């Protein structure tokens, strides 16, 4: 990971860069800020392009659509908390989810978005914006504290709260047990496994395929060819309360990789400073990463963009 | 004429930023309240530290005084207000309905209500003598920061991020007025003026409104200070020259002259944002207290 370009919030006296994803026309990324504010860079000059008012609390997490004419973003605590917006031509307000602090598109044919309302998964329409479905059983429930709904590669089923829905029949197949307060676990790139904090579990079985103890209370995401995964740990502390959350990056300084095949440790990298967003390009040859350079973190909050080359 | 505050006391004691500050009616005492799930008392004329009260299961975002100096309400982040007993420090009532942080709290003059304002968009009156809520208003699409009663308790006047003031009859929870200008920025504070009047209130766009609500007509602008976050106290100061007074995002505290619309002072000595003022019923003294990175309470006295 050679750094390659580095970049602050262009015009504000401390940078509240929070959140980034790689644009469709490459060479522009695009990021949330702590203002509800999405912006577009030049990640090679560090040239702010464009600036759009999306959210009036901070920007938590985005994506674009794989075509390149959607995105969605999630906001902190303002309502809508999450958002839809068209990138053809002129950007604005496609569909709003009032209530859904989390939201993600489906993954093969990318038609539809998937919310997550604490414990409860919703399902909407691109198109309409109807909620096409909600999925929540409190008999199965785990109550993760920062539960994350999200659909498997064919969209033919769905992970929440830590538990396995089959869309079609909007039913419950499978709830996988509770060893950790937050984290509720993805879907492998691969479609044949899921891993649920340090468990992965095998879907032809249910069998433990794999302890992997690195994987505490990380996210994670794979480069575009399912062969390396990155992950970086939440920075937690529960008993900490509404004030010291707000003091605190998202992640701590360092994030990993691992073989996506067997989950053996690739590269450990840390960047001593801690967190905020990291993403890759399509061709997985860039790593941007939000890294907070503020001397009592997220306090005095101060986050630069810097960009790696993926050796 | 310009008051020439300076510093008297600094008050320590809370472990976390200081939310509100409020003198008693009857002048002797200054009560606060804290991030800390604290209420602390202290000597309105000396500083002096008297007493702790805690009951709140999480942070503490305002407390008010009844009309005899002898209740006090709190309202907290664990979704709930609180009356207390001021000599005893025990917990009368627990005031449950609000589904999220409560912000705002006050008595009326009668002392038989409280009014409360939550992140929920409602405004609740409670009984204070039962402790259950009267009504439950649907009073604004987002979050409310200020409540209050006027001086005959008749009204109630409610300031929200959704950029409105409203104006309740107290007995039948009718909303009697929206107030709006040329724009809405979230309202993050409003008051009652004195004689009942006008209303007092600021705006996330770094400035204060003296509406005659009546009319609906907005009489005096006050600016200069830094005002785009935080939701920050304000008040009257009547006890000397007629000043506006309220904290700043600067560390200051800002006075103005009420008529002339001019800065008058800037009180320097918080580290942290001024969240809070308030000032002395029959003197010219006034309280601030600042946010996490400061944690104290400032004393000041002035000659006018």
């Amino acid at each position: 990971f050679r750094p390659i370009s580095v970049f602050r919030e262009a015009n504000e006296d401390e940078s509240g860069f929070t959140c980034c994803a790689f644009s469709a026309r490459e060479r522009f990324l695009m990021l949330g800020t702590c203002t509800g504010q999405l912006k577009l860079y030049n990640v090679f000059s560090g040239q702010e392009e464009a600036s759009y008012n999306c959210h009036n609390s901070a920007i938590t997490h985005l994506e674009p659509s794989r075509d390149g004419s959607l995105l969605l973003t999630s906001a902190t605590w303002s309502q809508p908390l999450s958002a839809l917006w068209g990138m053809k031509s002129v950007f604005d307000m496609k569909h709003s989810f009032t209530e859904d602090h989390y939201v993600e598109f489906s993954k093969h044919s990318q038609d539809r978005v998937i919310g997550t309302k604490g414990d409860i998964a919703h399902i909407y329409d691109i198109q309409t914006g109807n909620k096409l479905l909600t999925l929540f059983n409190p008999d199965l429930a785990n109550n993760y504290k920062r539960n994350c709904a999200t659909f498997n590669p064919t969209d033919d089923l769905v992970l929440n709260d830590g538990v396995l829905w089959d869309v079609r029949s909007a039913q419950a197949i499978h709830k996988f047990d509770k060893f950790n307060m937050n984290i509720s676990g993805v879907f492998h790139p691969n479609g044949l496994e899921v891993i649920i904090n340090t468990e992965i579990w095998d879907l032809r079985t249910f069998h433990l395929l794999h302890t992997v103890p690195a994987l505490d209370q990380c996210r994670v995401v794979f480069n575009h060819t399912g062969t390396v995964m990155y992950g970086a740990m939440l920075q937690a502390d529960d008993e900490d309360d509404l004030m010291e959350e707000r003091m605190k990056s998202p992640f701590g300084s360092s994030f990993r990789t691992f073989n996506a095949t067997d989950y053996k440790p690739i590269a450990t990298i840390d960047v001593k400073r801690n967190i905020f967003d990291l993403c890759t390009d399509t061709k997985d040859c860039y790593l941007a990463v939000i890294e907070n350079q503020g001397s009592m973190d997220a306090l005095n909050m101060d986050t630069v963009c810097r960009l790696y080359e993926v050796g | 004429v310009k008051p020439n505050y300076a510093l008297k006391f600094t008050l320590a004691g809370h472990t976390k930023a200081v939310s509100s500050v409020k003198f008693s009616p009857n002048g002797e005492w200054l009560a606060s309240s804290s991030a800390d799930k604290l209420i602390k008392i202290w000597g309105a004329y000396d500083g002096k530290f008297e007493k702790t009260i805690s009951g709140h299961k999480l942070g503490i975002s305002d407390v008010a005084w009844s009309s005899d100096s002898n209740l006090l309400v709190s309202a907290s982040d664990d979704k709930t207000l609180k009356i207390w007993d001021v000599s005893s420090g025990k917990c009368l009532k627990t005031l449950k309905g609000h589904s999220n942080y409560v912000f705002c709290c006050n008595f009326n003059p009668q002392s038989n209500l409280i009014v409360s304002g939550s992140f929920d968009e409602s405004v609740r009156i409670w009984d204070v003598k039962t402790g259950k809520c009267l009504k439950t208003l649907p009073a604004h699409s987002d979050p409310v920061s200020a409540v209050h009663f006027n001086r005959d308790g008749s009204l109630i006047v409610s300031s929200s991020y959704d950029g409105l003031c409203r104006i309740w009859d107290t007995a039948s929870g009718q909303c009697l007025k929206t107030l709006i200008d040329d724009d809405n920025p979230p309202v993050s504070f409003v008051k009652f003026s004195p004689n009942g009047k006008y209303i007092l209130a600021a705006t996330l766009d770094n400035t204060l409104k003296l509406w005659d609500y009546s009319k609906g007509k907005c009489l005096k602008t006050y600016t200069g200070h830094k005002n785009e976050k935080y939701c920050i106290f304000a008040n009257f100061s009547v006890t000397g020259g007629k000043w506006i007074v309220s904290g700043s995002e600067d560390n200051l505290v800002y006075i103005w002259n009420l008529q002339t619309k001019e800065i008058v002072q800037k009180l320097q000595g918080h580290t942290d944002v001024v969240i809070s003022t308030a000032c002395h019923p029959t003197e010219n003294i006034i309280a601030s207290a600042a946010l996490e990175n400061d944690k104290t309470i400032k004393l000041w006295k002035s000659d006018c």
